[PDB]
């Protein structure tokens, strides 16, 4: 019974930082490669970032490299989206993914329930 | 009757023309099975024998299909002069020992003692060559070596002798299902054919049944052939051991990818075969009598 729970997001600054959790459970995270999504109303579940298994290779969408990292702690069972100047665009529901192959055909997607993300863009 | 130095050369040369005649097989093998294992934000995607060694050919030049071609070649001579040497000294001893015919027993027997001193003797230089062939500037992965004897040197300093002998054990598990299935296909399958004399029992017979054999020995070995090139290609730290980097495979990409590079594997299989039979007959006749 996978779950898999999103944590970290919330409101901030344009240029901030935020550091989104997912606590995975009920599967051995050590074999499976996570991914993160994100959405936002009036557009699609775009794909932001997957590490491997155990942390090997990481890569991410054109429009975060750089300014996102992901990272894993697989004796907590936690994978780790650093964020880091974020803005406005970047404002969605951030997805904790993981898809289970195995005796498929295809993967199956498991998605955490998501962690809302919003950059402001207030002038001080 | 050749002697066996005649023997030995032979093996030698025409095992060397038949790698050296099959390797881009070998190659676009490597590249079919190690695609998969990491993204890519290139758009080269390899599909098929011609699709990748076309693929390969034109992103990458002619000279990156016979990567790591030395180290094949040397594998070659040592496993062609092991392998003449070992039969002898040992089919002749189970034959001798108890006074019977050759058996499939004693096939299996005698294939897997040579093939397991062979894989052992040539694990370097089949690290070398799976390193070499699966190298590339354009899937973001950053080649390690220049060629064959930079790679030799650069493992060796950095990874140990030891680190030359990774995947004997998958390399030697994929030995005995080869060998293992090709003796017990062939052998059933002409002996199915003749328990009901579906074809002739002249050539076309045995090269049907090589060929139905060459294919399951090929698709029985595919999985451990898969995880065996995965990790010997990984670098050190990468795979905490075999079995979990063929559980990752299967987590991560599923059964399918475990008959990565099959057509590639079995035409190489089966070419490589009819080359060096071939050769090795007409180099055997012609110093027994130049
Ligand atoms: C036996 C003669 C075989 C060639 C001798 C070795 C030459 C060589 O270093 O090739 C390695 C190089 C690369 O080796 P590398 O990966 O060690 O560098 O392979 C080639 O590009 C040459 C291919 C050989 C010619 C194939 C003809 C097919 C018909
Ligand atoms: O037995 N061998 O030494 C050997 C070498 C290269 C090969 O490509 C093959 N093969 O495919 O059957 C066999």
């Amino acid at each position: 019974q996978v779950q898999l729970v999103e944590s970290g997001g919330g409101l901030v600054q344009a240029g901030g930082s935020l550091r989104l959790s997912c606590a995975a459970s009920g599967f051995p995270v050590m074999y499976y490669n996570m991914h993160w999504y994100r959405q936002a109303p009036g557009k699609e579940r775009e794909w932001v970032a997957a590490i491997e298994s155990t942390g090997w290779w990481a890569h991410y969408a054109d429009s975060v490299k750089g300014r996102f990292t992901i990272s894993r702690d697989n004796a907590k069972n936690t994978v780790y989206l650093q964020m880091n100047s974020l803005k406005p665009e970047d404002t969605a529901v951030y997805y904790c993914n993981v898809k289970d192959f195995g005796w498929r055909w295809e993967a199956y997607d498991y998605w955490g329930q998501g962690t809302q993300v919003t950059v402001s863009s207030l002038e001080h | 009757h050749p002697t066996l130095g005649v023997q030995l050369f032979s093996a030698g040369i025409a095992a060397c023309l038949a790698d050296v005649i099959t390797f881009p097989l070998d190659t676009a093998k490597v590249r079919l099975q190690v695609q998969g294992e990491c993204p890519t934000s290139s758009v080269i995607r390899y599909k098929g024998v011609l699709g990748t060694i076309t693929a390969v050919v034109k992103t990458e030049g002619r000279m990156k299909l016979y990567s790591g071609l030395p180290a094949g070649l040397q594998r070659q001579i040592s496993s062609a002069s092991l392998r003449i040497g070992l039969y002898d000294t040992v089919q002749e001893f189970l034959t001798a020992g108890k006074e019977t015919a050759p058996s499939l027993g004693s096939k299996i027997l005698a294939g897997l003692t040579t093939g397991g001193v062979a894989v052992f003797i040539g694990q370097p230089t089949e690290v070398v060559k799976v390193r070499l062939q699966a190298q590339s500037h354009l899937h973001g992965i950053k080649p390690r070596y220049t060629g064959t004897y930079n790679a030799y040197r650069i493992i060796a300093t950095t990874e140990g002798l030891t680190g030359l002998w990774k995947g004997t054990t998958p390399n030697l598990m994929r030995s005995v299902i080869i060998n293992c299935t090709e003796l017990v296909t062939y052998d059933l399958m002409k002996e199915a054919f003749v328990k009901n004399n579906i074809l002739a029992d002249d050539v076309p017979c045995h090269l049907v049944s090589a060929l139905i054999a060459g294919f399951c020995a090929t698709a029985m070995s595919s999985p451990v052939d898969v995880v065996k090139t995965r990790f010997i290609n990984s670098p050190p730290g990468q795979y905490k051991s075999v079995p979990n980097c063929a559980m990752k495979v299967f987590t991560n990409e599923g059964p399918t990818a475990f008959f990565k590079g099959l057509v590639p594997s079995f035409l190489r299989l089966g070419s490589w075969n009819v080359i060096m039979f071939v050769c090795f007959e007409q180099l055997k006749r012609e110093l027994s009598k130049s």
